[PDB]
């Protein structure tokens, strides 16, 4: 896990995710997506302890698929994010706590906005231009602050998001094996292949 | 490892001639990584206001609760819950998780709509009531905001000079707390109207 | 009407009639008695010999409770066993508690309650026995009788089931002519006697005889079975007395 | 009548209806003989089967190594009651390292028996039982009828036509009954009892039912071949 | 805390300080640490304050109750039994200690209650941190008949003993007096020993001398 | 009409069931009757031991609830046994709860209470008793507090229940309208043992050995039962006048 | 054993009555009448006490209940069901109200509490309805005085006045010629003793009469004194002696 | 605590001092640690305030309730009613007690209840803190049969060595006398004790 | 036992109705008529009050219609005590949804959960059904303006206009005669109050027999707004449309 960002900027929300996977002194697997799409314009990126991150988001997953089918009707990325936040809320009382820290990406079509939600363990909800996880934000809040613009373009989110990546990749003691890069728009949610 | 100074914070409150006004800091961070610049700490139920310190995810939560209690509550009654009332059932909420509680420091203030009195009032995490003529502080920087009132602080001013004396308290008591700060709301209230500032202040 | 159908209904009389449906079964049933004594008390009953293929003294109807209490009852068997069940039960909460032997009024209240409790509600049935019980306390001797309906009373002598008349009157006159009281080794004649007297009234099958007794100066208080060469001369003085 | 609707409810003359019911399932049982001598108890059952193409229904069920029954009845009653003795026995031998009395086995049985004839909702039991077994005072043949009342007996026989054995054993009583060690004469005893309560059929290699315990014998069941010996 | 009940002639008598403390903090400098149960029932409270409170209105709700059910005046020793079995259900853990006083049908009554349910009688008692400055004046100058006047003042002298002498207590003197065939009086702030003296310098600002960003008006109507 | 058999309203608005109860209490044939004195509060009622075989000493309808409260039953002994042994609990359990001894008229609505359920919930039925409640309490003086199957209780000047209550009642009646107050003007419990004793002579018509009457005196901070002997003195003493 | 009543014993019939219901109805007919009188500074609620014998004490058995301090209840009907109303009634007001607020529940919102309990009466399984009809009448800071009548179905309605039980048609006549919105409390109680006459047989006085008024704060029968803000119940009985002054003068 | 009881020709006679202790501070002077769980049946409390008082109360319930229902209790019965609340919460309580009572056929009798919950009739019985230094000198100056004058001195001797030494406890000496007589309270103040 | 006197409440008729069901509708079909009707721009809910009396209370009660949220209320015809029942739940319901998600909850969701809990009456638990039909009018951003009705079977349906209560076949065929799709609020409320004057079994319709409310976009700009009409406003609107 380790590693995820998220930013929004002017017609979209992109998700950047490591893809490292580690137990010890093992990299498990070097390919892996920490993320779950929860409606066609909804996209939750993950991390947090081993096993309750996936089980969470899926059942996260599930629980808004089972919403759409109910009211043949798509959740509006602030609904979504006050459900799971919620979740996360009741979970830090419980016996057992889901140790799992999320950003949520959708995009609006009502309001023909993107929007980007960080979420964390206890049920903490902030609405950002741009957002982190873990170590990561230490590096990456101070660049963005710097680099960032409210009316980029995907393609300046994207090159702002290598900046990141690149300053993660020379500063952060953990070989995380680059990340998954995904874009949240009016359209939908498609992946970046090339990284 | 206490939760009550992980995201930090800061609420004051102050009465004045025939009005009042509640203060908020507009920071959230997660220990020394400040994360948001725009968390408020300041919510309203008709004419009662609320703010809220400590954990923000239980400053949501009991915002989200307050709201869910006084809307039944109005349809019910037939009308607007008053601060005396609403300071009630803030305490009757928090002493109910006595032995599992929110980790907060609440604050309520308003203009009672029958009597026309102002009216302030604070909490402890697990819901005593502590009522005062004055002033009332919540938060990290708790302790600097009890100087900053105890001294600046004087009865009856109007609504334009209590606005320069609470956020005169908020600023220098958050500028001396390295959780608190980021931007800072006042709210000033009168019978019926409510004016809204937004202070520019340090952003470190 | 259809006021008898359902127990815990009160008829327009004031009556249960379920509860008067059980003492019918109660009547059925076999004679058996009390008779209380000097220093204590003594229990009989009559055991129908259905078959020569019975085993003699091997179907044993007297029941102890505690280790200072007889039971004996005469109606639906399985009734009466569940009876004391509870009575035992009554008896070691009573004994866990407050360490002294459940004192003999006090253990007839625990079964009258009981009794009393299936008089309540139409989800069960009332006891089909009557129980004739007691023993020795700090107090002394008691008798008790607990009816279908939790009714009991204290006793001088006691008698239930098909033999219930003959023996009722058979025991008001040891009564009348024992006013000073009667040994408990005189009690044990008498109730062999009253249950041969009682057979009358059952006499197609001839019988066994059974008796017990709690004696404090006989048994020591405790409650002990009556066999041997004491069963015998009791069967004696009775197979005397009819002749 | 207006009192047989269920067995929480007596009849003006103080009669259980639903229990008599259960006693009538009995009769319609195919017949089974006990009896026993101071040595050993025996049980013979004549098995009942539904055609030619079936099995015999079996009537005979171990309960310990010392215990055992015949039914005669509803059979999975007896499947339910006869698990039950099975724990109780087994109770026994776990806490306090006893073989079960077969006394107590009785009153455990027209214990539980009896709470299905007072409580709303159940039903009694529409089996009938004889118990056999050998225990520290010997011998034992006991009679369960669902109304909850258990009988000890030197010999007895219940189901259909059981009148036929039942005086039979009353007259041989003074025979069998001192037929000590010598359980092929003690059986025998028994097979000629059960054939008292025989009509227009007689005892066949797969219609037989025997079992045996004894001072040395653990319970043990004898069918098919194992019971030609005694045809 | 500094808390006290004297008993007197024809009644008792009971008061408190009004100091609230977070560790070296004082949060609250007049609050009120003396309790209505019912109206002829009065308790004074130190501790954990939100459980003092708790607790107090919880048995004050079961005993109008309970007096409303029963047709009569409730009794302190209703109160006191209530308290104590609920307290010592918690063992501890509601941190509320406790001096329960009143008048009822009975006499006049005045006890001790501690958190984990442990409860004394007495003609004076002290409880709280100032509870051994207020214990040395009480056994300094009770004495056995005291009139109403002298009860109010070797009580609130007690009090005054915890006022200065402990840091965990201050400001005033609260005072409530239940004599038998009177209604209760409740004495707020009988007295007032620690005016903060005047300022030298008012800090109200020149207007304009804090920077503003955004203004905007707030809708509280529907 | 299924809605005799249960506690549920007749198309008259009746619960049948509640007044068959009430006909369950005169099932003994039994008549008692409470006044008050000065110092004290007195209840006799009548006692018949048909059988000889009987141990006349545990026959009674009279029982001691706790040290103050006393409480005697018109209606079956099952019913009356059932009654009395909740209240000794419910008056055990209040002393424990509530650090006082438990007043006549609570014990007395308490037990209302639980009756006035039997007549709203169908699984339990009325229980065919008239419960009478004594005590001398500390706060109202001599008391008398009576409870039945409709769940229905009042305080009395003075009472009397069973199938002769009404001649009893009127006499009772009578002497209060003669009298001008409210209780037995006398200063010992004797004399208004005695005085009890007489109306209820006078009322059924019919005189009394020892053996056919059974006494319960409440006083302060005792309730307790007479004697076949206190009550032979008791009985001289009236024929001696 | 236990309660095997699971199943609702109040049900609809073909023509649609919840006969229960209409037999709770009847059995309130039945009841002795009670009333209430709303005035412009005050509320009267009063009733007969019907006494069962002369023996009896009727003082000790109070018809008109205080619930809180500024809110009383009077009936018609079944007297037992109505003793255990009022102490489910006034513990009501405590945990679902007063725990929660700190202040005790306006009158409209106690009524609904109480409805609520014989609604339940009317379709929970193994109970039958209540078979009484309340008059509750009570004062609050934002509602004022005001005065409902709940039924066994468990329906409230706010009443300017009304009667109930026994002699309830020709009462609720009575009081339609008499009422207007400029009453002052007196005036009410004036016309509330005139209805009862009418319904009353026998001895007429005020040990005979029960009825308690929701009027001015009463600091006299507060218990204590030095908190201003509490100045007293509402709810005041009127003595047998009150009553008689003003029988005279009728 | 110093508590004692002590069996005598016509009863019983219970006795103790006053003292209840936080820490170092005494927080009350004039306890009352000899407590009536029935007219003739009392206790004297050792260990928490709190654990034996409640105990106490849970007795009185328990003893008027079998008073209500099999009339007066035995001393035997009362000892086993407080064993049973020992001994089964024995983990949650920090309660030493000592069951004192008179019956008119058994006279006086003395039960001591220690932590575990264990019982132990005895001819008297000494307990809590201050017991511990006088094992000696009341081994060495019981007898049974002794008069009412003989034990209330043995006690007041008895626990006047104990408040000597035992800083726990304290105060005045209070005693309570069980016989067919009815009960009598005395007490005892420092200035006669101190210097016996 | 008790099997005896269980009216079993929640069984099939040979036909295949419920019982129970088919009598509480017949119980409804006595009560106070009401009748929804909506607009291009907003709902109307008019309903008629059971035999009044002079000396009711008329502006301090509340009988036929109550809010729901802020966006939702219903018109009741039957029980007014178990409609209030189901009001409480709707409520709260209504509040869990906001507590969940941030936003209002949509008409329908609030429909189907009364309607489900009232289904579930039918199917288990032997209880009696709930005697109650509610009209729902409420607005939100995904279909705006709805009518909607739920019966004691749990279904629910909805509508453009509709009665519920006393004479809906005669009401009925008079909003089907008068109503056209692009009307607006006020013709409805015309609409809505000339039905119940012509269905009344009363002798003429006046204010003190009525209760009124309207759900309009009548506040300003994008938000809607609730208006329960107090006594004489209805008494105004009567005389405005010339039935007075
Ligand atoms: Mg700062
Ligand atoms: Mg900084
Ligand atoms: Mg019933
Ligand atoms: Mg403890
Ligand atoms: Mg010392």
């Amino acid at each position: 896990m380790d590693i995820i960002l998220g930013i929004r900027v002017q017609d979209s929300v992109i998700l950047a995710s490591s893809k490292a996977v580690t137990r010890g002194i093992s990299v498990l697997k070097d390919s892996d997506d920490k993320t779950r799409q929860l409606s066609p314009h909804t996209l939750m990126s993950f991390a947090g302890e081993a096993g309750d991150t996936v089980q969470f988001a899926e059942y996260i997953q599930a629980n808004i698929q089972l919403y759409s089918i109910r009211e043949d009707y798509e959740l509006s990325p602030q609904a979504v994010s006050s459900f799971v936040r919620q979740e996360l809320a009741k979970s830090i009382r419980s016996r057992r706590p889901y140790q799992v820290n999320v950003l949520i990406g959708g995009y609006d079509k009502k309001k023909n906005k993107p929007e980007l939600y960080q979420i964390d363990y206890l049920g903490t909800k902030v609405e950002l231009p741009y957002g982190a996880h873990g170590y990561s934000g230490f590096y990456t809040f101070s660049l963005l602050d710097h680099h960032y613009r409210p009316d980029m373009t995907t393609e300046e989110g994207l090159d702002l998001l290598k900046l990141c990546v690149q300053e993660l990749e020379k500063r952060m003691p953990m070989d995380f094996k680059g990340v998954i890069v995904k874009i949240v728009d009016k359209d939908g949610i498609r992946q970046v292949d090339d990284f | 490892s206490d939760p009550s100074s992980i995201n930090g914070g800061i609420v004051v409150a102050m009465t004045g001639k025939d009005c009042v006004a509640i203060a908020c800091d507009l920071r959230l961070g997660s220990q020394s990584l400040g994360v948001s610049n725009k968390f408020e700490k300041i919510f309203h139920y008709g004419h009662v206001f609320l703010g809220i310190t400590g954990l923000a995810t239980d400053v949501t939560t009991l915002n989200e609760m307050f709201r869910y209690k006084t809307n039944l509550y109005k349809l019910k009654e037939e009308r607007a819950i008053e601060p005396e009332t609403f300071t009630q059932l803030v305490s009757s909420s928090l002493y109910e998780r006595r032995f599992g509680p929110y980790f907060v420091g609440p604050v309520v203030a308003g203009i009672n709509s029958k009597s026309g009195k102002p009216f302030i009032a604070g909490f402890d995490l697990i819901g005593c009531i502590d009522e005062a003529k004055d002033f009332i502080v919540s938060g990290t920087a708790s302790d600097q905001l009890f100087g900053m009132c105890e001294s600046l602080y004087e009865p009856n001013l109007e609504p334009e000079d209590l606005f320069e004396t609470i956020s005169q308290a908020l600023l220098n008591a958050a500028d001396r707390d390295a959780l608190s700060g980021w931007g800072a709301v006042v709210y000033i209230i009168k019978k019926d109207e409510v004016v809204k500032r937004y202070l520019k202040m340090r952003q470190d | 009407t259809g006021y008898d159908l359902s127990n815990s209904v009160f008829s327009p009389d004031g009556r249960n009639f379920q509860v008067e449906y059980a003492v019918k079964a109660v009547e059925n049933g076999t004679t058996s008695i009390g008779i209380k004594c000097n220093d204590g008390v003594v229990f009989a009953v009559e055991k129908l010999i259905t078959s020569k293929l019975l085993v003699p003294q091997k179907n044993v109807k007297i029941q102890v409770v505690d280790r200072h209490i007889g039971c004996v009852y005469s109606g639906l068997i399985p009734d009466g066993r569940h009876l004391v069940n509870r009575g035992r039960e009554e008896a070691a909460s009573f004994k866990k508690l407050y360490k002294t032997p459940i004192p003999i009024p006090a253990f007839a209240d625990r079964l009258g309650q009981y009794v009393q409790a299936h008089t309540l509600y139409n989800s069960v049935r009332p006891f089909g026995v009557s129980t004739i019980f007691g023993g020795v306390d700090k107090n002394g001797a008691h008798l008790y009788m607990l009816e279908p309906s939790g009714s009991y009373w204290g006793y001088k002598g006691a008698a239930t089931g098909k033999g219930r008349q003959s023996a009722k009157a058979e025991l008001e006159k040891l009564v009348d002519h024992h006013p000073e009281g009667l040994s408990a080794r005189e009690a044990v004649k008498q109730a062999a006697k009253i249950i041969y007297l009682a057979h009358e009234d059952n006499k197609e099958k001839d019988f066994e005889l059974e008796i017990s007794w709690c004696s404090l100066s006989e048994t020591n208080g405790l409650h002990k079975f009556v066999k041997g060469d004491l069963l015998q001369e009791a069967i004696d003085f009775a197979q005397k007395e009819i002749n | 009548n207006n009192y047989d609707g269920d067995t929480v409810t007596f009849s003006p003359t103080g009669r259980l209806f639903q229990v008599e019911y259960a006693l009538e399932a009995i009769k319609q049982g195919s017949v089974t003989v006990g009896l026993r001598s101071n040595t050993h108890a025996v049980l013979v059952a004549l098995k009942r089967n539904a055609d030619e193409l079936s099995s015999y229904q079996k009537k005979i069920i171990k309960c310990d190594e010392h215990m055992g029954l015949s039914l005669a009845g509803l059979a999975p009653d007896a499947r339910v009651l006869s698990n039950y003795l099975r724990q109780q026995c087994n109770y026994s031998s776990l806490v306090f390292n006893r073989k079960l009395a077969v006394e107590r086995a009785g009153h455990l049985l027209c214990d539980k028996a009896q709470k299905n004839t007072q409580s709303y909702g159940g039903r009694p039991y529409g089996v009938g039982l004889l118990i056999i077994g050998y225990d520290k005072s010997g011998a034992h043949l006991l009679e369960f009828q669902p109304s909850g009342n258990v009988t000890e007996l030197y010999g007895t026989a219940i189901g259909a036509r059981s009148q036929g054995a039942k005086t039979y054993l009353e007259r041989t009583l003074d025979t069998f009954i001192k037929i000590d060690g010598n359980p092929d004469e003690l059986i025998k005893a028994g097979v000629e009892a059960i054939s008292q309560s025989l009509r227009d059929e007689s005892l066949t290699v797969d219609n037989l039912s025997i079992a045996i315990v004894g001072k040395d014998t653990p319970f043990t069941i004898y069918d098919g071949e194992a019971v030609a010996k005694y045809i | 805390t500094t808390i006290v009940g004297v008993k007197f002639n024809n009644g008792v008598v009971i008061a408190a300080d009004t100091r609230s403390t977070q560790g070296p903090i004082v949060a609250d400098k007049n609050c009120a640490k003396l309790h209505r149960i019912s109206p002829k029932i009065w308790c004074a409270g130190a501790g954990t304050a939100a459980d003092t409170e708790a607790v107090t209105q919880l048995i004050g709700s079961n005993i109008e109750l309970h007096s409303l059910y029963t047709s009569r005046e409730p009794r302190v020793v209703s109160a006191l039994q209530m308290l104590k079995q609920h307290l010592f259900k918690y063992q501890g853990h509601i941190g509320a200690y406790l001096i329960v006083a009143g008048v009822d049908p009975t006499g006049s009554h005045l006890f001790s209650i501690h958190a984990d349910g442990s409860t004394d009688v007495g003609y004076y008692l002290s409880l709280g941190s100032g509870s051994l400055a207020a214990m040395a004046v009480l056994e300094s100058h009770w004495k056995q008949d005291l009139t109403k006047e002298e009860a109010i003042k070797l009580a609130s002298d007690a009090i005054q003993a915890g006022i200065w002498n402990d840091l965990g207590s201050g400001s005033n003197v609260d005072v409530c007096v239940m004599e038998i065939g009177k209604d209760a009086e409740y004495l707020r702030n009988y007295l007032t020993p620690n005016v903060r003296e005047e300022k030298q310098k008012s800090y109200k600002f020149p207007r304009g001398t804090t920077a503003v960003l955004k203004e905007s008006i707030v809708n509280i109507c529907d | 009409g299924y809605d005799r058999h249960i506690t549920i309203f007749s198309p008259e608005g009746r619960l049948y069931q509640v007044e068959y109860a009430f006909k369950a209490t005169n099932q003994t044939n039994i008549n008692s009757l409470a006044v008050r004195g000065k110092d004290c509060t007195v209840v006799i009622s009548q006692k018949k031991v048909p059988d000889k075989l009987l141990d006349p000493t545990t026959v009674s309808y009279i029982f001691c609830i706790s040290r103050t409260i006393g409480m005697v039953v018109n209606g079956p002994i099952p019913d009356a046994r059932n009654a009395a042994l909740r209240a000794k609990a419910e008056a055990a359990e209040f002393r424990y709860k509530y650090g006082y001894d438990m007043p006549c008229d609570v014990l007395a609505k308490r037990m209302a209470n639980l009756s006035q359920i039997y007549t709203q919930r169908a699984y339990m039925r009325p229980l065919g008793v008239i419960l009478t409640f004594v005590s001398v309490d500390e706060e109202l003086g001599p008391s008398i507090y009576k409870t039945d199957p409709a769940g229905y209780y009042v305080g009395y000047k003075a009472t009397a229940t069973g199938p002769k209550q009404q001649e009893i009642t009127t006499n009772l009646e009578n002497h209060f309208k003669k009298s001008k107050i409210d209780h037995i003007n006398e200063e010992s419990w004797e004399k208004v043992v005695e005085f009890a004793i007489t109306h209820m002579i006078d009322a059924l018509g019919t005189e009394f050995s020892k053996n056919d009457l059974e006494v319960g005196v409440a006083t302060k901070d005792k309730f307790f039962t007479l004697s076949a002997e206190n009550i032979e003195e008791r009985l001289v003493a009236i024929a001696e006048q | 054993m236990t309660d095997r009543y699971s199943f609702s014993l109040t049900t609809f019939s073909p023509s649609g009555k919840l006969g229960q219901i209409d037999y709770a109805l009847t059995a309130v007919k039945q009841g002795v009448t009670s009333l209430g009188i709303k005035a412009t500074n005050g509320v009267v609620i009063a009733t007969e006490k019907k006494s069962s014998s002369p023996l009896a004490m009727s003082e000790t058995l109070s018809k008109v209940s205080l619930l809180t301090p500024d809110i009383g209840a009077v009936y018609s009907g079944m007297g037992p069901d109505y003793r255990v109303l009022v102490d489910k009634s006034r513990k009501v007001a405590h945990t679902s109200y007063k725990r929660i607020y700190g202040e005790y529940p306006p009158t409209k919102l106690l009524v609904s509490e109480v409805a609520k309990i014989m609604q339940e009466a009317t379709q929970s399984g193994g109970v039958r309805p209540f078979g009484v009809s309340l008059l509750i009448a009570g004062h609050d800071e934002f509602n004022g005085f005001s005065l409902y009548q709940v039924d066994p179905s468990g329906s409230y309605f706010p009443w300017k006045a009304t009667a109930i039980g026994k002699g309830s048609v020709a009462a609720k006549t009575f009081l339609e010629k008499r009422w207007n919105d400029e009453l002052e409390l007196e005036d009410a109680i004036h016309i509330a003793l005139l209805t009862l006459k009418e319904s009353v047989e026998g001895e007429f006085n005020g040990d005979t009469i029960e009825l308690a008024i929701i009027g001015d704060e009463n600091p006299d029968l507060l218990g204590y004194t030095g908190i201003p803000t509490d100045k007293g119940p509402r709810f005041r009985k009127l003595t047998s002696q009150e009553i008689n002054d003003r029988l005279e003068a009728l | 605590t110093s508590i004692m009881a002590v069996t005598f020709k016509d009863g019983v006679i219970l006795g103790a001092d006053s003292r209840t202790t936080t820490g170092a501070y005494i927080a009350n002077r004039v306890t009352d640690k000899l407590t009536r769980v029935h007219d003739k049946i009392w206790c004297c409390r050792s260990g928490s305030a709190a654990d034996t008082q409640a105990i106490a109360d849970i007795v009185q319930y328990h003893l008027e309730l079998y008073t209500s229902q099999y009339g007066t209790p035995s001393t035997e019965t009362a000892a086993s009613v407080f064993k049973e609340l020992c001994y089964e919460n024995k983990d949650n309580l920090t309660a030493g007690i000592i069951v004192a009572g008179y019956d008119d056929k058994n006279k006086g009798e003395v039960y001591t209840i220690p932590l575990g919950g264990s019982v132990h009739k005895l001819p008297y019985a000494i307990a809590g803190s201050g017991s511990t230094f006088i094992y000696g000198y009341c081994d060495k100056n019981f007898r049974e049969n002794m008069s009412k004058e003989e034990t209330v001195d043995f006690i007041k001797h008895s626990l006047s060595q104990a408040i000597k030494w035992d800083g726990s406890s304290g105060g005045v000496i209070r005693m309570v006398v069980l016989t067919a007589a009815g009960v009598e309270r005395l007490i005892f103040y420092p200035d006669e004790y101190e210097q016996l | 036992g008790s099997r005896r006197y269980d009216s079993r409440t929640t069984i099939f008729s040979p036909e295949g109705r419920l019982y129970q069901v088919e009598y509480a509708l017949e119980s409804i079909s006595h009560a106070g008529t009401a009748i929804g009707i909506m607009a291009s721009d907003g709902i109307v809910l008019a309903a008629e009050r059971k035999v009044t009396s002079t000396l009711l209370e008329q502006d301090t009660s509340t009988e036929k219609l109550y809010k729901l949220n802020d966006k939702i209320a219903v018109a009741v015809a039957g029980l007014t005590a178990d409609a209030e029942i189901l009001i409480n739940t709707a409520r709260i319901h209504a509040q869990n949804y906001l507590k969940t998600y941030n936003e209002d909850i949509p008409v329908e969701i609030l429909v189907r959960r009364l309607s489900d809990i009232k289904q579930g009456y039918t199917q288990h638990g032997g209880l009696r059904p709930f005697g109650v039909s509610f009209i729902y009018a409420g607005y939100d951003d995904r279909y705006g303006y709805q009518l909607y009705t739920s019966n004691p079977s749990g279904n629910y349906t909805g509508w453009k206009a509709i009665s519920v209560g006393a004479n809906t076949s005669a009401a009925q065929t008079l909003l089907q005669m008068d109503y056209k799709d692009d009307m607006k609020v006020d013709d409805a409320i015309e609409l809505a109050l000339k039905t119940l004057s012509k269905t009344t079994d009363s002798s003429a319709l006046t204010y003190d027999r009525l209760e009124f409310a309207t759900i309009r976009k009548g506040a300003n700009d994008g938000e809607v707004y609730q208006k329960i009409f107090k006594p004489q406003e209805i008494k105004d609107i009567l005389v405005k449309t010339g039935i007075t």
